[PDB]
C-alpha cells in the first residue's frame, strides 16, 4: 500500500566533523606491526558529513547522490535504520538494489522495483513492507545473516558502500558509544562484510526507516552520510592484524 | 662438475688455486614434491549453457554471463574441433586449465566473418566501434564458430541486429541499446526520423548461401578477472594432501610457490587470506580446505665456498654452505654461524688466522 | 612494463614466445635495480673506507701515542685517548687539558 | 550523399525471366525499406515490390504476385528483382525505391536512376 | 558431434537437371565415404552413388549411371548430386550418407535429414 | 628512438596505445641520463 507521508517540518541541512572515522581494510592481505600506503577511496579526515534526523514528526530520507563511495554511520538505541536502496532512476525503469534486515535475516534482491516517492517500513511488531509497488523481472539474489544487530545511543553503525568495476563492497563495523550527540573521537577499522558481483549504474541512493504506529513517528534515530573520495592513507597494521592508526596523507 | 677444488678451478678460470676461500656455487634446496589445495567445489560452470544455448544475442545487445563458484574445464573446449578462432590473449590456451579466475565473463553473440578480428583488443571497425568493444588490456579467450548449419533460415535471418551508427566510439566493456535517433549533422531531428536522420538499428539477414565472410558466426569472448579477489573459478586439478615443515612447491587458490609450510600462530581476521611482510612478500597463507594459518618459509639456499690451500700444497679442499643448517646440505660436518663446513676437522687451539672463514672461525692446512 | 611483476605468474599464464617479452622487461628491470644498488653501495663502501682509514690513523697517532695535531685529538691540548668498540664503529674518548 | 546504382533488365521473352540488381552507396541497407517501381507506357507511377531490410519481410501488389521475387542482402549492400512468368503488360522502365522510414507503406524519397525490361510476346 | 545438412532438390521435369549439396559439420570430408541415397514410394534403402573422400572414386547404381554424377570438394565439406535426363521413377527422397570408413561399399552409419525430389513426367 | 624529442608533441599527435610506446622509449633514455648525472654528482660529491 504505497503511501505519501510530508509532515516533517523540513530545515537546512545539518553538518558534522568526522574525527578520523570512516577508514576500512583495503584488502583481504593480512599484516603486522607495518605502516602500509594504500590509494583508495577513504572518506578524507576532519570532512563534512551530513547529519538527517529522524526524531519525533520529522522524518528525514530524501533521495542522496552515490558519489564513487558513502560512508553511512548511524547512530541509534531503539533500530529504526532497517535497510537501504540503490539505483539510477529508482523507477523500476533502470535496475535497482535493495538489502532490508529481518530479524536474523538480510535480504539483498537486484530487480526493477516501482519504488515509492517515500519507501519505508511499518512497525506497530515489523507491520509493513512498504517499499515497492511492483519487484518486476528481477535478476541477482542474496540471503545471509544481519548486517545490524543489538549484539542515549548505546550502539554506532558504521558501513562503506563501495560501487567498483564489477562489485558492490559493502564494509561494516559495530562499536558501543556512550555518546549521544555526535560521532566519536576515535579510530574505528571497517571489516569487510560483503562483495556482491552486481554491476550496476549506482549514482541514486535512498535510506529506509521504520515508523511506529499520518499518525505516525519515527524515535530516535541519527544517520550521517559522507561521501568518499580517491586518497592516499597510511595505514598502522599492529602485530595482531588490526589497522589501530590512520593517516591521511 | 667433478670435485669442489673442479669448480673453484673453473669459477677462477686457473688450473692453479691460489690459498684461500672461493665462492664457486649456490646452494639451494630443492622441493621433494608439488602439493595442491584448491577449493572443493564439484559444481561445473555452465560453458554447456553459453557454448551451445538455443539462441545467441545480437552483437549490439550482447549477452554477458557471470561465471563464479564453480570448476571450470576449459580442456573440453580446446579439443572440440567445432571452433574456428580460440585466440587467448594475455593467456595461454593451454594453460588456461591450471589458472583460477576470480570472475569469468562470457559474451554471447552472432556476427560476419569480415568483423570476426574486429572483436580483438585495440582493433576497429563498424562491429568494432558500435557494437562491442575490448579494452587494450583485455585478458581473455575470444571463441568464434561457423554455425550457419542452425544460424540463417531460408530466405533470410533478420533477427539478429547491429548499430552501424552511434555518436561516439563504444567504451570497452560498454553496451548500448538505445534507439535514438541520430542527427547526422545540418537537419536536426527534434527525436523525429527523416532525410540524414539514420537510425543506429540495423538488420543483417543472413542468406543460407553467401559468402563464408558474409555467413553467420557464434562468438563467446571469455574474460578473465584476476583482482586481488579471491579465485572462485578454478580448474579440476585435485587437490593433494597437506605436508608441512618440508620444502614443497604450494598451489593455494591459484598463488604458487615454492617454501617450507609451518603452522602459522599468526590469527587471520575471517576475511583475511594471505599475509605479506615489510617488503611485501607473501608470508603466510589459508588453507582452503580447512580454515588453517600456514607460515611459509622459503626453501634454504646460500652461497658455497671452497676453503683450499694452494694446489701446491694440496687438492684436499673443504666447503662451507653459508647460513646453511647442517641437516639441509645433501668425514667431520661442523656447524659454524657462517653455515655448515664439511671437510674441515674441528681444532680446540687457537692459531693466527690463515684462511677466514667466518665470525671468529678461521681455517688452514696443518699436521 | 610487464603485465605483472611475479615471474612465476607469468610462466603460468603465457606461451614461451610471449612469456619471453614479459621476462625480458622483468629482467632489464631488475637488473637495472640491482646496478644501482651495487654502484651506490661502492660509492658508500668508498666513504665507509675514508672513515675507517681515518679511525685507525686516529688509534696509531692518538691511543698508542700523543698527537701534537691541533683538534685531531679532540678540543685542548692532547694528553691521552682510549678507544672503545661499538655496532660497526670506534669511539674514542679523548682525554686533554 | 546516397547512391541507387541499378543493372540487369534488358529485353525477355513472354514467360522468361530476368534478375535486376540495386546497389546502395552512401546508405548501409538493414533497416530501410527498398523495392522496385515500374513506368508502364501510358500508366503513372506504381509499386512492383518492396522489401523492409529490417526485418526482411517482402511486400508485392496482385500484378507482381509469385511471378516476381524481391530479396536484399543487406550485407552487400544489394536487393535483387526477379522477373518469372513475364507478360507483354510488363514491358515498363523500373526504378530501384530507398525511404528514411522502416515501412514499405511509406512512400519512397530516394530514386535510383531506371532500368528498361522489354518483354517480348 | 556430426550434422550432415542438406539442400536443393524439389520438383522438376523429366528429363531436366536438379543439384543437391550436403554440408558435414563436426567432421571433415578427405577420407570418410560420403554418398546419396533416395526412398522411391513402396521401395526399400537402395543405394543411388558415393565418392571415397580419399581418392575422389564415385560408385554408382544400373538406375543412376551417367544421368546423375556425384562429386566431392573435400575442401569445402560438400558433396554435390547432379541429376540429369531424369524419369517419374526417380521420385523419391534422398538421404547424405557419411561413414567412418573410407569404403563406399560399408554401409553408412552417418545420415542427414532428407531432400524430396519429385520428376514430373 | 622515439618519433620526437619533445614529449608534449608525441601526446598531441597520437594516441595513447600508440604513444605510450614512444613515451616510454623517451622514458627510459631520460631515466638513464638522470642516473648517469646522479652517479656522477655522487662520485664528484666524495671527491668534493
Ligand atoms: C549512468 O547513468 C547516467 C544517467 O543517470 C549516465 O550519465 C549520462 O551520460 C550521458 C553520456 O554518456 C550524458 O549525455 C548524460 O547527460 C548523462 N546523464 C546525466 C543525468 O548526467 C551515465 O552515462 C550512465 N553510466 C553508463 C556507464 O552508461
Ligand atoms: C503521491 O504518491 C504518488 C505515487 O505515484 C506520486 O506520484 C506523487 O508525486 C505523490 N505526491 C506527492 C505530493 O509527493
Ligand atoms: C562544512 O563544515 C563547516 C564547519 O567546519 C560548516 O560551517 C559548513 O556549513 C559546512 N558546509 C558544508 C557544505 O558541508
Ligand atoms: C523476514 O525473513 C524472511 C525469511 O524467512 C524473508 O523472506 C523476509 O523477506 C524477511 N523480511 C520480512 C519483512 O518478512
Ligand atoms: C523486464 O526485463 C525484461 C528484459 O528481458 C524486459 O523484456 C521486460 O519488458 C521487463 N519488464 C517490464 C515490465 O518492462
Ligand atoms: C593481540 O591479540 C590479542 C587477542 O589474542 C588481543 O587481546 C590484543 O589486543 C592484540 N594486541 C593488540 C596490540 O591489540
Ligand atoms: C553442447 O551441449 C552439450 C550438453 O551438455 C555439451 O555436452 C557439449 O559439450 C556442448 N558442445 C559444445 C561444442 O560446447
Ligand atoms: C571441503 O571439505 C571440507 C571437509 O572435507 C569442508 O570443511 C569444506 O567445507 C569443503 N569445502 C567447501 C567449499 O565446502
Ligand atoms: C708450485 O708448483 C710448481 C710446479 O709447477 C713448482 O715448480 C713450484 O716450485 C711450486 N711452488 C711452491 C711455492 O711450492
Ligand atoms: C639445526 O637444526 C636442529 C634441528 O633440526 C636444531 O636443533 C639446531 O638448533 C639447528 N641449528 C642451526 C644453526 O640452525
Ligand atoms: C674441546 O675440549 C672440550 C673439553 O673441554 C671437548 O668437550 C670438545 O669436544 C673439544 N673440542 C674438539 C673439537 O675436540
Amino acid at each position: 500500500q504505497c503511501v505519501n507521508l510530508t509532515t516533517r517540518t523540513q530545515l537546512p541541512p545539518a553538518y558534522t566533523n568526522s574525527f578520523t572515522r570512516g577508514v576500512y581494510y583495503p584488502d583481504k592481505v593480512f599484516r603486522s606491526s607495518v605502516l602500509h600506503s594504500t590509494q583508495d577511496l577513504f572518506l578524507p579526515f576532519f570532512s563534512n558529513v551530513t547529519w538527517f534526523h529522524a526524531i519525533h514528526k520529522r522524518f528525514d530520507n530524501p533521495v542522496l547522490p552515490f558519489n564513487d563511495g558513502v560512508y553511512f554511520a548511524s547512530t541509534e538505541k531503539s533500530n529504526i535504520i532497517r535497510g537501504w536502496i540503490f539505483g539510477t532512476t529508482l523507477d523500476s525503469k533502470t535496475q535497482s538494489l535493495l538489502i532490508v534486515n529481518n530479524a536474523t535475516n538480510v535480504v539483498i534482491k537486484v530487480c526493477e522495483f516501482q519504488f515509492c516517492n517515500d519507501p519505508f517500513l511499518g512497525v506497530y511488531m515489523e507491520s509493513e513492507f512498504r517499499v515497492y509497488s511492483s519487484a518486476n523481472n528481477c535478476t541477482f539474489e542474496y540471503v545471509s545473516q544481519p548486517f545490524l544487530m543489538d549484539l542515549n545511543f548505546k550502539n554506532l553503525r558504521e558501513f562503506v558502500f563501495k560501487n567498483i568495476d564489477g562489485y558492490f563492497k559493502i564494509y561494516s563495523k559495530h562499536t558501543p558509544i556512550n555518546l549521544v550527540r555526535d560521532l566519536p573521537q576515535g579510530f574505528s577499522a571497517l571489516e569487510p562484510l560483503v562483495d556482491l558481483p552486481i554491476g550496476i549504474n549506482i549514482t541514486r541512493f535512498q535510506t529506509l526507516l521504520a515508523l511506529h504506529r499520518s499518525g505516525w513517528t519515527a524515535g530516535a534515530a541519527a544517520y550521517y552520510v559522507g561521501y568518499l573520495q580517491p586518497r592516499t592513507f597510511l595505514l598502522k597494521y599492529n602485530e595482531n592484524g588490526t589497522i589501530t592508526d590512520a593517516v591521511d596523507c | 662438475a667433478l670435485d669442489p677444488l673442479s669448480e673453484t678451478k673453473c669459477t677462477l678460470k686457473s688450473f692453479t688455486v691460489e690459498k684461500g676461500i672461493y665462492q664457486t656455487s649456490n646452494f639451494r634446496v630443492q622441493p621433494t614434491e608439488s602439493i595442491v589445495r584448491f577449493p572443493n567445489i564439484t559444481n561445473l560452470c555452465p560453458f554447456g549453457e553459453v557454448f551451445n544455448a538455443t539462441r545467441f544475442a545480437s552483437v549490439y545487445a550482447w549477452n554477458r554471463k557471470r561465471i563464479s563458484n564453480c570448476v571450470a574445464d576449459y580442456s573440453v573446449l580446446y579439443n572440440s574441433a567445432s571452433f574456428s578462432t580460440f585466440k587467448c590473449y594475455g593467456v595461454s590456451p593451454t594453460k588456461l586449465n591450471d589458472l583460477c579466475f576470480t570472475n569469468v565473463y562470457a559474451d554471447s553473440f552472432v556476427i560476419r566473418g569480415d568483423e570476426v578480428r574486429q572483436i580483438a583488443p585495440g582493433q576497429t571497425g563498424k562491429i568494432a566501434d558500435y557494437n562491442y568493444k575490448l579494452p587494450d588490456d583485455f585478458t581473455g579467450c575470444v571463441i568464434a564458430w561457423n554455425s550457419n548449419n542452425l544460424d540463417s533460415k531460408v530466405g533470410g535471418n533478420y533477427n539478429y541486429l547491429y548499430r552501424l551508427f552511434r555518436k561516439s566510439n563504444l567504451k570497452p566493456f560498454e553496451r548500448d541499446i538505445s534507439t535514438e535517433i541520430y542527427q547526422a549533422g545540418s537537419t536536426p531531428c527534434n527525436g523525429v526520423e527523416g532525410f540524414n536522420c539514420y537510425f543506429p538499428l540495423q538488420s543483417y539477414g543472413f542468406q543460407p548461401t553467401n559468402g563464408v565472410g558474409y555467413q553467420p558466426y557464434r562468438v563467446v569472448v571469455l574474460s578473465f578477472e584476476l583482482l586481488h579477489a579471491p579465485a572462485t573459478v578454478c580448474g579440476p586439478k585435485k587437490s593433494t594432501n597437506l605436508v608441512k615443515n618440508k620444502c614443497v612447491n604450494f598451489n593455494f587458490n591459484g598463488l604458487t610457490g615454492t617454501g617450507v609450510l609451518t603452522e602459522s600462530n599468526k590469527k587471520f581476521l575471517p576475511f583475511q587470506q594471505f599475509g605479506r611482510d615489510i617488503a611485501d612478500t607473501t608470508d603466510a597463507v589459508r588453507d582452503p580446505q580447512t580454515l588453517e594459518i600456514l607460515d611459509i618459509t622459503p626453501c634454504s639456499f646460500g652461497g658455497v665456498s671452497v676453503i683450499t690451500p694452494g694446489t701446491n700444497t694440496s687438492n684436499q679442499v673443504a666447503v662451507l654452505y653459508q647460513d646453511v643448517n647442517c641437516t639441509e646440505v645433501p668425514s667431520n660436518v661442523f656447524q659454524t654461524r657462517a653455515g655448515c663446513l664439511i671437510g674441515a676437522e674441528h681444532v680446540n687451539n687457537s692459531y693466527e688466522c690463515d684462511i677466514p672463514i667466518g665470525a671468529g672461525i678461521c681455517a688452514s692446512y696443518q699436521t | 612494463g610487464a603485465i605483472s611483476s611475479v615471474l612465476n605468474d607469468i610462466l603460468s599464464r603465457l606461451d614461451p614466445p610471449e612469456a619471453e617479452v614479459q621476462i625480458d622487461r622483468l629482467i632489464t628491470g631488475r637488473l637495472q635495480s640491482l646496478q644501482t644498488y651495487v654502484t651506490q653501495q661502492l660509492i658508500r663502501a668508498a666513504e665507509i673506507r675514508a672513515s675507517a682509514n681515518l679511525a685507525a690513523t686516529k688509534m696509531s697517532e692518538c691511543v698508542l701515542g700523543q698527537s701534537k695535531r691541533v683538534d685531531f685529538c679532540g678540543k685542548g691540548y692532547h694528553l691521552m685517548s682510549f678507544p672503545q668498540s661499538a655496532p660497526h664503529g670506534v669511539v674514542f674518548l679523548h682525554v686533554t687539558y | 550523399q546516397v547512391q541507387l546504382v541499378e543493372s540487369g533488365g534488358g529485353s525477355v521473352q513472354a514467360g522468361g525471366s530476368l534478375t535486376l540488381s540495386c546497389v546502395a552507396s552512401g546508405v548501409t541497407l538493414g533497416r530501410h525499406a527498398i523495392g522496385w517501381f515500374r513506368q508502364a507506357p501510358g500508366k503513372e507511377r506504381e509499386r512492383v515490390s518492396c522489401i523492409r531490410t529490417f526485418d526482411g519481410i517482402t511486400s508485392y501488389v496482385e500484378s507482381t504476385k509469385g511471378r516476381f521475387t524481391i530479396s536484399s542482402n543487406n550485407a552487400m549492400n544489394t536487393v535483387y528483382l526477379q522477373m518469372n512468368s513475364l507478360k507483354p503488360e510488363d514491358t515498363a522502365v523500373y526504378f530501384c525505391a530507398l525511404g528514411v522510414t522502416a515501412a514499405c507503406s511509406d512512400n519512397p524519397y530516394f530514386w535510383g536512376q531506371g532500368t528498361q525490361v522489354t518483354v517480348s510476346s
